[PDB]
């Protein structure tokens, strides 16, 4: 997070931290006590699929804490759609192997349904992004969470503003702009798959995920991110499903 | 208005444009500036755009030259007050006033629905939660 | 589908009407309204209209400044087509309505003349607000006589040689503006 704040501890309670080999990765987004929403992106160079960990009620990554709940990822569900190197269609979901238990340090975010996030929570200006990714682009990540508000645009807009650049990748219906285009306040590498988290009449919902941005808080440029609305009859359904043995599975989308 | 040498009488605003209609030039023959009479004319010959009495359901109107502006009701707007407030209660209309889900139904009145962990209150709107730790919500902070 | 153009906005007197182009053939249009860091509110959905009346929007604070919307909808239903209208501060755009003498009375050597209080579209407590409540010191009115007069409030005391008959008209100004700056003259009155 770039020209974020310290998220006080305990106030992004849905906020995952996603290990690769005990070390950090990306973030995540707890939806119930079973299952993490993560972008598939994060997943691109994994080798060892045994040794991913989730960790919920994590804040300052330099010391311990009783409120910190480790668990085994027995599976990460990517869209087939989803090409490696590329952003679209970039979600993952992670089924952890137990469930955590809930807490004043650790509650999931409500995954919306459809309807409601394209028609009600798509025109709340403000939602909270968040992560331990870095604080300036090419710069060293966060030892304490961070969390932005940023405003969300339509895709029009979006890409009317934005600085003409050759070869980028195209903004789809799957994806939505959100931030700012002063160079002053974005998510950043190292922030992916964590929530952009949206607040209507007393609850908090998952309406997008960190995804990709030029650098991180470019002039003429905003952060782009996964539109989960599109994702949620996916989602509901690979809820639902028996776990397989591999730990990767790549599932049919839509 | 003219009849039988009534264009003896000097001329009267009162007599000849407030009590009778006026032409332009009755008018002049009491202005005898040409701008006098055309800033008094531009008006008095614009007509009372209220006369067709374009504010509906109880509002009231004003006339301006050529146009009016219709003052509303509190269950009303639209530039004649024709939209009614009540008849505005579908999903897309501020969630239809649903604290979480919204389902329209058309002919019949929208219902309000809630997330998994929380359960619709008496007043068909309200949402309040059925679990301790309910998905959307800061404990440390409620 | 096409998107909407010409947006543009009408207010008189804090009445505010969004209008556009073009009407609609196969579609209908949604209007959203929002403020730079507030939240969209959605009106007059699915209308087949090409205007819509945001007054109740506005009035809520006439001194922000208000951006829209117009959404087009293939009739019968990815993001759908819109354009942004102009953004509007309504204390400084709104049209200023036509004023009406209320009166005129001869208090000896000297013709008070009332300006009457022109009623605008923001309610408080329940009532309608005169534009001198909205405005305060930055409305004047300005009386025609026959040479001009102005004043802070809405009377106007004058100098007038006795037994004469005087004819009045007379502007609301806001003069700190540069557009939209005066209303219309009054109708004529005369002694
Ligand atoms: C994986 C996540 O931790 C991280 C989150 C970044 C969120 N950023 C902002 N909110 N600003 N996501 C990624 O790292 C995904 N990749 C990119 O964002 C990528 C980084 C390179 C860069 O130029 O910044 N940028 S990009 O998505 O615009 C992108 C993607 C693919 C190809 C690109 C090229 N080509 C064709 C070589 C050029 C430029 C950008 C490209
Ligand atoms: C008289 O009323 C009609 C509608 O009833 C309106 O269109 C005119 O503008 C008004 O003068
Ligand atoms: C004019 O104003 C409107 C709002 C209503 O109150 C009418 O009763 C009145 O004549
Ligand atoms: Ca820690
Ligand atoms: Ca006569
Ligand atoms: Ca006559
Ligand atoms: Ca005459
Ligand atoms: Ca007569
Ligand atoms: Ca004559
Ligand atoms: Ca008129
Ligand atoms: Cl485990
Ligand atoms: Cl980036
Ligand atoms: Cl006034
Ligand atoms: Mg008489
Ligand atoms: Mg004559
Ligand atoms: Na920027």
């Amino acid at each position: 997070i770039v020209g974020g704040k310290v998220c006080p501890k305990g106030e992004c309670p849905w906020q995952v931290l996603l290990l690769v080999n005990g070390a950090q990765l990306c973030g995540g987004t707890l939806i119930n006590t079973i299952w993490v929403v993560s972008a598939a992106h994060c997943f691109d160079k994994i080798k060892n699929w045994r040794n991913l960990i989730a960790v919920l009620g994590e804040h300052d990554l330099s010391e311990h804490d009783g409120d910190e709940q480790s668990r085994r990822v027995a599976q990460v569900i990517i869209p087939s759609t989803y090409v490696p190197g590329t952003t679209n269609h970039d979600i993952a979901l992670l089924r952890l192997h137990q469930p955590v238990v809930l807490t004043d340090h650790v509650v999931p975010l409500c995954l919306p349904e459809r309807t409601f996030s394209e028609r009600t929570l798509a025109f709340v200006r403000f939602s909270l992004v968040s992560g331990w990714g870095q604080l300036l682009d090419r710069g060293a990540t966060a030892l304490e969470l961070m969390v932005l508000n940023v405003p969300r645009l339509m895709t029009q807009d979006c890409l009317q503003q934005s600085r003409k650049v050759g070869d980028s990748p195209n903004i789809t219906e799957y994806m939505f702009c959100a931030g700012y285009s002063d160079g002053s306040k974005d998510s950043c590498k190292g922030d992916s798959g964590g929530p952009h988290a949206t607040h209507y009449r007393g609850t908090w919902y998952l309406t997008g995920i960190v995804s990709w941005g030029q650098g991180c808080a470019t002039v003429g440029h905003f952060g782009v991110y996964t539109r989960v609305s599109q994702y949620i009859e996916w989602l509901q359904k690979l809820m639902r499903s028996e776990p397989r043995p591999g730990v990767l599975l790549r599932a049919p989308f839509p | 208005a003219n009849a039988f040498l009534e264009e003896l009488r000097p001329g009267s605003l009162e007599r000849e444009c407030k009590e009778e209609q006026c032409s332009f030039e009755e008018a002049r023959e009491i202005f005898k500036d040409a701008e006098r009479t055309k800033l008094f004319w531009i008006s008095y010959s614009d007509g009372d755009q209220c006369a067709s009495s374009p504010c509906q359901n109880g509002g009231s109107c004003k006339d301006q030259l050529q146009s009016y502006i219709c003052f509303c009701l509190p269950a009303f707007e639209g530039r004649n007050c024709e939209t009614h407030k009540d008849d505005q209660l579908i999903c897309v209309n501020e969630n239809g006033g649903c604290e979480q889900y919204c389902s329209d139904h058309t002919g019949t009145k929208r219902s309000c629905r809630c997330h998994e962990g929380y359960s619709l209150l008496a007043d068909g709107v309200s949402c309040t939660p059925t679990v301790e730790y309910p998905c959307g919500k800061i404990p440390i902070l409620e | 589908t096409v998107a909407a153009y010409n947006l543009t906005w009408k207010s008189t007197n804090f009445k505010t009407i969004l209008e556009w182009e073009p009407k609609p053939v196969n579609q209908v249009y949604t209007v959203q309204i929002s403020t730079k860091s507030g939240d969209w509110k959605s009106k007059c959905f699915y209308t087949t209209d090409t205007e819509c009346d945001l007054t109740d929007e506005i009035v809520k604070d006439v001194k922000q400044t208000y951006l829209a919307r117009v959404f087009s909808y293939p009739a019968g239903n990815g993001e759908p087509l819109y354009e942004n209208s102009p953004e509007f501060t309504p204390y400084l755009e709104t049209n200023l309505g036509q004023p009406t003498i209320q009166s005129f009375e001869q208090v000896g050597t000297k013709v008070n003349v009332t300006v009457e209080d022109e009623r605008t579209l923001v309610r408080r407590n329940n009532t309608f607000l005169s534009l001198r409540d909205v405005f305060g010191k930055d409305l004047i009115y300005t009386l025609y006589y026959w040479k001009t007069a102005k004043t802070n409030t809405n009377e106007f005391l004058i100098d007038v040689d006795k037994g004469e008959n005087y004819c009045f008209s007379v502007q609301a100004v806001i003069p700190s503006r540069t557009v939209n700056r005066k209303s219309t003259d009054s109708p004529v009155e005369c002694m």
